[PDB]
């Protein structure tokens, strides 16, 4: 058995073929799956003929844009000490990775960045979403409109000694326009003053009603001195029409935040295309656990 | 328990005497014991009853259908599982519950499995239990010379035991004195006849003499006297129940191809997952990952659904035996006959009837044949002349037998009848053809008779005449033909007279030697009209001196009787050798009455010879002709004794149609033993005590229900409640049904199994978002695929099972590698890459083209990068895409069951077009409406993607493996074509499961 | 179109789910009966 079925020595057989069977099963094998791929990648070519190269034909998983930031949290928790600056460098590295991409040096000539207006404007459409008229132009977003928190001053950001800085950005959608809130009688507190239809709120504010007090002053930072963002920068036509593209971004400067003790904190958008959800905590708002232990 | 002292053949101390009988055990002739003495005795050794079986609790039975070995597999599934999940928890924070859940799953699995079988084996139990009825029974025991009916469990060894016509015989006696008694030794040594039990010594076998009575058998007819020899289970009886409780089981061969099964399934199992553990170790992964991905593709190459699918399957064809009168006890036992080679069968109570019948009448010179079948089914005999009449008249009359008080309902063959079994017959007979046989007696009234003497062998009675215009009297005697036809001077032909010229002389001497060599006993019937006037209607004629003429009688004619077999027994045999399927006989009956009714049944092909029969066709001795001439041949018990394990091969390996007559049941278990020994499954068809050893060592055990005995019933795998051997044949064909059946059922649930480990092969490999999650392959193992699955045993025939050979056992397996070569290489090939476009599809749909999809892994698994960039540029969070990777779940699913569409029809027929068989299955069809209803509801339903996590899927995506499962039937169309049209070709050595 | 574009990002899933269950129910009838037909 053990041996037998392994090789014999009188009908020269090899695990119990002999060697022209192993050929006619490899060859047939061979040819069956080579079909086999043919067929499945025609039926794929097939497909890449159905789709169009300037937008998704489904745009409904995407509908209410999320809330990101620039720190990279593991469990949305910024905990450092002041004191070791091995503790923060994860967070600086991260920031800088994202405002690495603002450079001025990236940005220049006509082609195909644009000056827009310094102050908070209205929609902008650089025709449909075709290839008649070539590459579109978008609007330039200087690092430098953020004040306190560019990496251009002071490198940290902030974290150096207990001021951390937070750049919240709009997750980008294809020919989405932002809708802000009107005048009327019924909005927020908060969003009365400043009423520049123009820009987009972003708001923050502590998740428990205890943490109120522990959390000083929540100094932001945007285009025209706003804390949201202007509708100029919208919308988008995606990365095949638009390369070179710059979304605005918001910094968030936490001051006055009280030593060595947990503080959650919830940031959030409002306007009418936005809407939140129980179970995707990022549609729309987003949450950090700041703990500026030192 | 000495099995080798048990194994041997009986001993007695029979050739003794009544002096050293009494001198040895300790007795009184004439006084019997004591009562001091006899309850010293039976506090010394014990009762004369039989030790009741070895019992078994409830939870044992259940502990033990919670095992085996297709449920050891699932259990160690099960432990993997857990172990998996205890590693996650205790490595890394927020582990997948997906383990657990699959572990609890396996486990409840098995546990349900479990518990149906238990169920079926209870309810066989029950209904097994409402056979045996147990009346007490007492015993004539003489002591200090006073004759006392005690308790059978109060007889000991060395009173005096009295046994009467009609009761039964308590322990092993030694008859000391008897009155014409007779025993009926049919359950324990297979004597078709009553035995005549005389005090003289006669044969060295103890089985043959006629001095000893023997426990559970009954004295027919007469009164005799004996010494308790024998008692308790030291008897003979007690010594072979004894013998056939202390023997293996075995091993059925389902369990076997289930094992060999098993054996595949683990081997391409860890195959497949310790060469992705180096695969996946040379791509840098960390050995925490590779030990559950391991786990992973270990536990994912096994059916879970298979378990419960085979249990249906078996108990499927398990009930319609049951609805035809065959009930078997456990429930793989319904496969084994369908792979029999070799049914060694019983003579006396399986292949007969073991009840006395006329079978021949001779008159008018012509031999006329009588319907010998218990439902009475056949020809008549032209019961139209005078001589029939007489003929009834004097059976009739000269005939002392009645039947039973009571018996008005019951049939007129299986009614009770106080008599000799000849007589009975008789009896039986005229009441059958001639009407009432009480008002025919009492229409002519006897006179005056005389009984069975030991030198006249002819009984005789005369009697008035019922003829109003005849006032003579009428004789009639009966007897052995020649003291008859020395006796007589007329011959009644036709009705009239005639002389006895020797011209009839000798037609009645070849029906003689007709009626004879056919194995049955032959009586004569005469009578004469006494002359009124020499003897008036006044005179009495006293039995004392010669007052009626012997000779010069009118012989009518004769009367010839023998047991017939059962009426679907010839049927059966032959059809059973169509089969293929090498019928022995093995009784311990005479051979001159086994020859017989072997040639009768069809062991015994008309036509074949046996060595003697040459040399009787020559007129040469025996010793020079050559054995290898005959195909048929008759080994004698006695001659068994002495004989080699070679030679018993070389008997098996040379005679086609074998009879072994004289066996003793060990010698049975022997013959049944010689016929393992080559390779041969074997089935065994009984109904008394001697076929238990050979009931357990075979490797299937047929007992009778109704003329069985309870030890052979309690040791038997399969029982005949209703007598009927046709079953025998039904059971054949059943079991070779399912089989095929069993084989398409099993390529179909290993069809799937590729389509279910391919996606997270490619997830390791290629680093794209998990295809097929795993809550689905639940829904999929355990859900859909059930019903199909089941229905595939309601499969008919394609061609006549009936026709082709046994399977080999070692050759043609369950699961060969063309199985293998099928569904792992093939359809489940077709299947994964159908599923793995329904993937793609709904992916680029979203926005993920396939480009950007290799590698993204990483990022598309993180819990904390809310902005995933696409192909478009579009970010996408974490719940969002995470959303869309479990509609593709849905899908894949989705996919699954329409390819299963095209797998199912395709595994319907192994060899034959659809066009052809049909889809005349209902439960396949209303197989495919639910597996479609079940997918769509889970789909559908709100509340699903929170309990389950399935999303809705859009019309349009329900088309995406339509074209798969359309190519597959194509495929398997053209497959199972060139191997009708090119038998034994490459298609057929290759894919030919 | 243009600033109101908003029917290109809904989609009615509830008239898809309620057409699915009524097809899904369908079938399962058309099922039953077939497999009860010949036992009446
Ligand atoms: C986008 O802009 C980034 C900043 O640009 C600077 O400021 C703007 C406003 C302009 O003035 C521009 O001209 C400036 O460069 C730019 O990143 C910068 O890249 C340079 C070049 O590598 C870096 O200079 C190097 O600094 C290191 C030490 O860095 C310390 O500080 C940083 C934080 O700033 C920490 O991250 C580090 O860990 C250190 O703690 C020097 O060791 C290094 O030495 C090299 O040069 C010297 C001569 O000067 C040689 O003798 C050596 O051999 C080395 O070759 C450099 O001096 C600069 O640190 C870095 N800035 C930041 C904040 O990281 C970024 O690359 C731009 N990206 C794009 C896409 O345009
Ligand atoms: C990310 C990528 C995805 C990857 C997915 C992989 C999915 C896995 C799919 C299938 C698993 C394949 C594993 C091997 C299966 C072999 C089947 C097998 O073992 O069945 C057992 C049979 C026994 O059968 P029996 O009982 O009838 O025997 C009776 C003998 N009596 C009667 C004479 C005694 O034993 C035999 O067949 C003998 C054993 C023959 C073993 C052949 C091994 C070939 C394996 C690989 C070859 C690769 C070479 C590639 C290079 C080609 C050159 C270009
Ligand atoms: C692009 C899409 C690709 C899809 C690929 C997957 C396809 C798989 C699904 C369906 C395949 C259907 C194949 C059709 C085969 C028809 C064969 C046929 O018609 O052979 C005729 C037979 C032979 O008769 P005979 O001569 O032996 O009779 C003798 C009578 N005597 C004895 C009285 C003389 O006649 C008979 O079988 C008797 C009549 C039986 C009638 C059966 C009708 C039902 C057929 C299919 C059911 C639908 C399932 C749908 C599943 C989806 C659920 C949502
Ligand atoms: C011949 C014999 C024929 C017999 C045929 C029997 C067929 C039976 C047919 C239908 C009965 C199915 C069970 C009905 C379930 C009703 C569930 C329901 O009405 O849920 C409504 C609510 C959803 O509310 P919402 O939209 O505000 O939630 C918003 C949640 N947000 C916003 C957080 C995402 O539910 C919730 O909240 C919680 C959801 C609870 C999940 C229950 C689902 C059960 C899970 C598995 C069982 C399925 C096994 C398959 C059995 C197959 C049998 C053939
Ligand atoms: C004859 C034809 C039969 C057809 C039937 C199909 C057979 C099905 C076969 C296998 C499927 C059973 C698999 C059981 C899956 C349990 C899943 C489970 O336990 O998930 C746990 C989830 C937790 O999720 P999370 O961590 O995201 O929550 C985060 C919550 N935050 C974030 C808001 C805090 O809790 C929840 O979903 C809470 C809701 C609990 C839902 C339990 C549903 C149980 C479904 C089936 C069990 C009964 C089946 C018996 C039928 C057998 C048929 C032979
Ligand atoms: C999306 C999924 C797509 C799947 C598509 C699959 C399509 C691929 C189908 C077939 C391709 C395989 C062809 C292999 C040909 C080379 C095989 C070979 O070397 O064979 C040699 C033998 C001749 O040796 P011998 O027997 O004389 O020697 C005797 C030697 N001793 C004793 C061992 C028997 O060849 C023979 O016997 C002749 C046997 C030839 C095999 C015929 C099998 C045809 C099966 C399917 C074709 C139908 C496709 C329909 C698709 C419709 C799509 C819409
Ligand atoms: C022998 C075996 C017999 C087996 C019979 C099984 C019974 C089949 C049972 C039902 C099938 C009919 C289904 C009809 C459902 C239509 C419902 C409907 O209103 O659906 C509309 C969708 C379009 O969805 P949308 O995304 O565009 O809009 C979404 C717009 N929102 C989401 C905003 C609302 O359309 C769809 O679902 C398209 C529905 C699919 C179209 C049926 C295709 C039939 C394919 C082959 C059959 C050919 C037979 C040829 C006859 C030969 C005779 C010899
Ligand atoms: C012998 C003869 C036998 C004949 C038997 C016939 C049986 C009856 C046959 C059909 C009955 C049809 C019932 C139709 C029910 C429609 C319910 C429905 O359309 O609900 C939809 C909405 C949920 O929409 P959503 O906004 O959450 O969507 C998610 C949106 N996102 C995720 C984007 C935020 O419902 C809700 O809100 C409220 C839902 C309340 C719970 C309804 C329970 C329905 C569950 C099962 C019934 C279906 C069984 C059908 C039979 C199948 C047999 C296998
Ligand atoms: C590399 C690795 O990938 C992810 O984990 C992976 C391993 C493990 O976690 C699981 C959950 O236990 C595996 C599990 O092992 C084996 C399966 C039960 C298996 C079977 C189906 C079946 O029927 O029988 C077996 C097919 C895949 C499977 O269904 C799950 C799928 C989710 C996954 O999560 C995937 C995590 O992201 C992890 O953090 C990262 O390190
Ligand atoms: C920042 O928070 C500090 C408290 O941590 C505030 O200063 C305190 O003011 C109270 C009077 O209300 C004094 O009793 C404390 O001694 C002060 N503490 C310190 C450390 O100064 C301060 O007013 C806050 N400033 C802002 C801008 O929010
Ligand atoms: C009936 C079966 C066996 C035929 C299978 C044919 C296979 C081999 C054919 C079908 C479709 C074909 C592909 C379809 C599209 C493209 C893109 C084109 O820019 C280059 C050729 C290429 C890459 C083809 C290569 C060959 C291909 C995959
Ligand atoms: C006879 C055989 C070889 C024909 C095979 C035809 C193939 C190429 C057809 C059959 C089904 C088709 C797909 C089915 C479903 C969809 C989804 C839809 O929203 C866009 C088209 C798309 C992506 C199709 C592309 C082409 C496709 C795969
Ligand atoms: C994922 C892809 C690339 C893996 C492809 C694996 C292919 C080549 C494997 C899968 C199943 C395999 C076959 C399955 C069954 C048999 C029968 C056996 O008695 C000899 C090996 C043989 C003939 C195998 C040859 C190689 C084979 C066809
Ligand atoms: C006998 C064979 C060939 C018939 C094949 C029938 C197939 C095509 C049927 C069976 C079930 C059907 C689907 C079941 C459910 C739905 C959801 C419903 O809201 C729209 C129709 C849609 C999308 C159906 C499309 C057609 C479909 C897939
Ligand atoms: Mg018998
Ligand atoms: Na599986
Ligand atoms: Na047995």
């Amino acid at each position: 058995g053990w041996k037998k079925f392994l090789w014999d020595s009188e009908k020269k057989e090899f695990l119990g073929r002999t060697g022209s069977s192993w050929f006619k099963i490899f060859l047939f094998y061979l040819i069956f799956y080579g079909c086999l791929a043919g067929i499945f990648i025609g039926t794929i070519q097939v497909l890449l003929l159905t789709l169009s190269d300037f937008e998704p034909k489904y745009q409904d998983r995407v509908a209410p844009p999320g809330l990101s930031h620039a720190p990279y949290a593991i469990k949305t928790e910024i905990s450092f000490s002041i004191s070791n600056p091995k503790s923060y460098e994860s967070f600086v590295k991260s920031m800088h990775k994202l405002m690495d991409l603002y450079n001025e040096s990236s940005q220049a000539g006509n082609s195909p960045f644009e000056d827009c207006s310094d102050t908070p404007a209205d929609y902008i459409k650089r025709g449909d979403l075709d290839d008649s008229q070539g590459q579109k132009k978008a609007c330039r977003f200087s690092r430098m409109w953020l004040k306190n928190c560019s990496g251009l001053d002071d490198t940290t950001y902030g974290y150096a000694e207990g001021k951390p800085c937070v750049v919240a950005k709009l997750n980008r959608i294809i020919g989405f326009y932002p809708k802000p809130l009107k005048n009327t009688t019924d909005l927020p507190e908060e969003l009365q003053a400043n009423y520049n239809q123009y820009v987009l709120p972003l708001r923050c504010a502590a998740k428990r009603e205890e943490d109120r007090e522990k959390i000083g002053s929540i100094e932001y930072f945007g285009l025209g001195g706003y804390a949201g963002f202007p509708l100029q920068y919208y919308p988008y036509y995606g990365k095949r029409l638009q390369k070179k593209y710059l979304q605005p971004l918001l910094a968030i400067q936490f001051t006055n935040l009280t030593q060595n003790m947990e503080l959650r904190i919830e940031c959030k958008v409002y306007g009418e295309n936005i809407d939140y959800s129980e179970k995707d905590r990022f549609r729309g708002r987003f949450e950090v656990k700041i703990e500026v232990k030192s | 328990d000495l099995d080798e002292l048990k194994k041997e053949v009986s001993m007695d101390d029979h050739k003794l005497s009544l002096d050293e009988l009494h001198n040895k055990y300790g007795t009184d002739l004439t006084r019997g014991l004591t009562n001091a003495r006899a309850k010293e005795i039976l506090a010394r050794d014990g009762p004369n009853s039989l030790t009741p079986p070895p019992t078994t609790p409830e939870w044992i039975k259940f502990c033990r259908q919670l095992f085996g070995g297709f449920s050891i597999l699932l259990w160690i599934g099960a432990i993997l599982c857990f172990l998996a999940y205890g590693i996650q928890a205790a490595t890394e924070d927020e582990p997948a519950n997906d383990n657990l859940y699959l572990g609890v799953v396996l486990s409840t699995v098995v546990i349900v499995t479990g518990c149906f079988s238990y169920y079926q084996e209870a309810k066989s139990s029950r209904i097994m239990d409402s056979f045996k009825n147990m009346v007490p029974q007492q015993a004539l025991v003489i002591r200090d010379g006073e004759k006392s009916t005690i308790n059978a469990e109060f007889v000991v060894a060395g009173d005096l035991v009295e046994v009467k016509g009609g009761d039964r015989i308590p322990a092993d006696l030694r008859i000391i004195s008897a009155h014409g008694c007779k025993v009926d030794n049919s359950s324990l040594t297979g004597e078709s006849e009553p035995q005549t039990r005389s005090p003289e010594f006669s044969s060295e076998n103890p089985l043959e003499t006629r001095n000893i009575a023997f426990f559970s058998t009954n004295c027919v007819e007469g009164t005799a006297r004996g010494v308790v020899v024998y008692t308790g289970d030291r008897t003979v009886m007690g010594r072979i129940a004894t013998l056939a409780s202390g023997l293996e089981v075995g091993r059925t061969p389902i369990a076997i191809e289930i094992e060999h099964f098993i054996h595949i399934i683990t081997g391409v199992a860890v195959f497949l997952g310790v060469s992705f553990f180096i695969l996946s170790l040379i791509l840098g992964y960390s050995w925490l990952e590779a030990v559950i991905f391991l786990i992973g593709i270990i536990v994912a190459n096994v059916p879970e659904g298979l378990l419960a699918t085979v249990t249906v399957c078996l108990t499927l064809t398990a009930k319609r035996m049951a609805r035809k009168n065959c009930l078997v006890k456990n429930l793989e036992a319904v496969e084994t006959l369908g792979s029999t080679s070799t049914i060694c069968s019983d003579k006396t109570g399986t292949l007969t009837q073991n009840r006395m019948t006329v079978a021949h009448m001779w008159f008018d010179n012509q031999i006329h044949e009588a319907d010998t079948t218990e439902n009475q089914s056949g020809a008549a005999f032209d019961k139209t002349s005078a001589t029939w009449s007489a003929l009834s008249r004097i059976a009739a009359l000269c005939n002392r037998a009645v039947f039973q008080a009571g018996q008005d309902n019951v049939p007129i063959l299986k009614r009770s009848v106080a008599g000799d079994a000849s007589e009975s017959a008789l009896l039986k007979c005229i009441e059958l053809c001639c009407g009432s046989v009480q008002g025919m007696r009492d229409r002519n009234p006897k006179i005056v008779e005389i009984p069975f003497n030991s030198t006249n062998k002819y009984q005789l009675s005369i009697h008035e005449n019922e003829k109003s215009s005849e006032s003579r009297y009428l004789l009639v005697m009966k007897g052995a033909p020649e003291r008859i036809l020395d006796r007589c001077s007329t011959i009644l032909l036709n009705g009239a007279e005639e002389p006895l010229k020797e011209d009839m002389k000798e037609a009645f001497q070849n029906a003689y030697l007709e009626l004879g060599g056919l194995g049955e006993r032959v009586l004569g019937f005469c009578h004469f009209a006494l002359p009124e006037d020499k003897y008036n209607e006044g005179y009495p004629f006293d039995a004392d001196e010669p007052n009626f003429p012997t000779t010069d009688l009118c012989f009518v004619g004769l009367m010839a009787m023998i047991d017939p077999p059962r009426a679907a027994v010839p049927d059966a045999v032959g059809k059973c050798r169509s089969a293929g399927i090498k019928v022995i006989m093995v009784t311990g009956d005479h051979p001159i009455t086994a020859k017989a009714i072997a040639k009768g049944v069809g062991i015994i092909s008309e036509g074949n010879e046996t060595i003697e029969d040459i040399a009787a066709r020559l007129n040469i001795p025996i010793g020079q002709v050559n054995p290898r001439d005959a195909k048929a041949c008759v080994v004698h018990g006695s001659d068994l004794k002495d004989l080699s394990t070679e030679v018993l091969d070389d008997i098996l390996h040379y005679h086609t149609e074998i009879v072994f007559a004289r066996t003793s049941p060990q010698q049975k278990l022997i013959i049944v033993e010689g016929c393992q020994r080559q390779g041969a499954i074997v089935a065994v068809t009984g109904d008394g005590v001697n076929d238990s050893p050979a009931l357990k060592k075979a490797d299937i055990g047929v007992a009778m229900g109704i003329s069985g005995s309870d030890v052979s019933k309690q040791a038997a795998d399969m029982i005949l409640l209703d007598d009927n051997f046709a079953s025998i044949v039904t059971g054949v064909e059943e079991g070779r049904l399912i089989f095929d059946n069993l084989k398409k059922s099993i390529a179909y649930t290993l069809t799937s199994n590729i389509p279910e480990i391919t996606p997270f092969l490619v997830f390791i490999i290629g680093n794209v978002p998990l295809p097929l999650g795993t809550v689905t392959i639940l829904c999929i193992d355990l859900g859909t695929d059930m019903v199909p699955a089941i229905s595939l045993a309601y499969e008919q025939a394609e061609s006549d099972i009936m026709k082709r050979q046994p399977r080999n056992p070692k050759t043609d397996k369950l699961v060969n590698e063309r199985l293998i070569s099928m569904a792992y290489g093939q359809i489940g090939m077709i299947q994964a890459l159908g599923g793995f476009f329904s993937y793609f599809v709904i992916l680029a749909e979203n926005g993920f083209l396939p480009m950007d999809l290799i590698g993204k892994r990483v990022r598309w698994d993180d819990r904390w990068i809310s902005d995933v960039e696409d192909s478009f540029g579009q970010q996408w969070t974490y719940e969002q895409r995470k959303i869309v990777e479990f509609t593709c779940h849905t899908s894949f699913f989705i996919s699954i069951v329409v390819v299963q569409w095209a797998d199912l029809i395709i595994c319907k027929t192994r060899r034959n077009s659809i066009f052809q068989q049909g889809m005349k299955n209902k439960i396949l069809i209303f197989g495919l409406f639910e597996e479609t209803a079940l997918a769509a509801f889970l789909s559908y339903c709100p509340g699903t993607d929170v309990a389950l996590r399935m999303y809705p899927l859009k019309p349009s995506w329900w088309f995406c493996a339509f074209p798969y499962s359309l190519i597959i039937f194509l495929y398997d169309e053209m497959r199972r074509f060139i191997i009708r049209r090119s038998p034994g070709g490459w298609v057929e050595q290759e894919t030919y499961y | 179109e243009g600033p109101d574009n908003d029917e290109r990002f809904t989609y009615d899933y509830y008239r898809l789910r309620v057409v699915g269950l009524i097809v899904a129910a369908v079938l399962c009838v058309i099922g039953i009966i077939i497999l009860l037909a010949g036992k009446c």
